[PDB]
């Protein structure tokens, strides 16, 4: 009852977390092709947003396909005679999520915020952590990475990677590595996540980023 | 920062999401698998050195044909995937994916990947395809297609059992180091 609703709610949250991550990386390739220019009115942005929200092809990378997967679970709840109010509540969450994405993807400022957040996630993942729990490692580092509002503007047609990846990679080794002989971080590095190494990491990442942003 | 960009292309029969989720999470069979992979990198150990393995699924739907190629710049290695239990997905390797990849990336190494290896000898799946005048793709058929498209390797894997799964990514990395 509450157990079946909790499981579908958690599955919906997994669907949305994976789809929102993917959607912004896919939209980022349109921005990359425009060398970091944001303009929700362009032909390429309008088509990218429409197709990744609304493609109806079976197996599509689209919010419409995610919605199909969620419809399977809500139908199963109704088959199991779960209270209609609890099932409707799941359906309204999904409608909320669509409405919220449809508003954000046609707002230049909301697009910038989505892309800057994904840049941050990609740069956290560039840190060469080969230890046991990479999600918990990145959760500890995340509060010490503050990216500028114009981070999206550094996506260029000619670049394989956003340049912030190299900055987090190198600063993480400088402040958290257990030795100069190890080119990577692991469980032995975790003792190096003191307030002292983390604050210094923060300051050094901010300075390397500022130097990059102000390069003539 | 040693960084590899690995791009995955293939039809919806393929299970591109399960392939990438299974490799990056080693989730137990039975766990909830989302509709799409989120295209985040994985750090992997190669000869005592960290390698950032960028893993991108592409939006395979035909209405993304015009924009899908914006995913392809600076790609180090392509995995062109088909399902071993979908002959249509296998013919789309040479009819669609190989020409599309080659249009944009003439020289980038290709690995040909057959997925759903666990179904090729599932009694109910062999029975199902039988009823439609079909047969699963055999190893030699896959090898022939790999030669036809000039793939550097042909590999077969199961997302479900992880048979062949590590080798796909190991070979993808090896193909870029050459």
């Amino acid at each position: 009852m509450e157990r079946l609703v909790k499981k579908v709610t958690s599955n919906l949250e997994t669907e949305l977390k994976f789809f929102k991550g993917r959607l912004v990386q896919e939209l980022m390739q349109i921005v990359k092709n425009e060398n970091g220019r944001i303009d929700h009115t362009s032909k390429n942005w309008q088509e990218s947003a429409s197709v990744l929200l609304n493609s109806q092809e079976k197996g599509a990378v689209s919010l419409a396909e995610v919605e199909r997967a969620v419809s399977k679970m809500t139908q199963k709840l109704r088959d199991q005679k779960v209270s209609e109010e609890e099932v409707v509540n799941i359906e309204s969450k999904l409608k909320f999520e669509r409405a919220s994405l449809e508003a954000k993807l046609f707002d230049d400022n909301e697009i910038k915020e989505l892309i800057n957040k994904r840049i941050k996630e990609d740069a956290l993942r560039a840190i060469p952590f080969l230890g046991s729990d990479s999600e918990s490692f990145m959760e500890k580092i995340s509060p010490f990475v503050k990216l500028p509002d114009d981070s999206y503007s550094l996506l260029k047609a000619n670049d394989k990677h956003h340049p912030f990846q190299n900055i987090l990679y190198s600063n993480a080794l400088k402040f958290f590595a257990d030795s100069s002989d190890i080119g990577y971080l692991n469980d032995d590095s975790l003792k190096n996540l003191t307030p002292e190494n983390l604050n210094a990491f923060e300051q050094a990442v901010a300075a390397d980023i500022d130097k990059l942003m102000h390069h003539h | 920062m040693q960084a590899i960009k690995c791009v995955v292309v293939g039809d919806g029969a393929v299970g591109k999401t399960c392939l990438l989720i299974s490799y990056t999470t080693n989730a137990f069979p039975g766990e909830y698998i989302p509709t799409v992979f989120d295209n985040y990198s994985a750090n992997v150990m190669v000869d005592g050195k960290p390698v950032n393995l960028g893993l991108w699924d592409t939006a395979g739907q035909e209405d993304y044909d015009r924009l899908r190629p914006l995913s392809y710049p600076q790609t180090d290695v392509f995995l062109i995937c088909f399902s071993l239990v979908s002959p249509a997905s296998f013919e789309n390797v040479r009819a669609k994916w190989y020409p599309e990849v080659r249009h944009h990336c003439p020289n980038t190494p290709i690995i040909l990947v057959g997925t759903k290896l666990d179904l090729r000898d599932d009694k109910d799946t062999i029975e199902k395809l039988k009823e439609k005048k079909l047969t699963p793709i055999t190893y030699p058929q896959g090898l022939a297609m790999a030669k036809e498209i000039g793939a550097v390797k042909y590999l077969e894997c199961s997302a479900l059992t992880q048979r062949g799964l590590k080798t796909v990514f190991d070979e993808a990395i090896r193909a870029v180091l050459h």
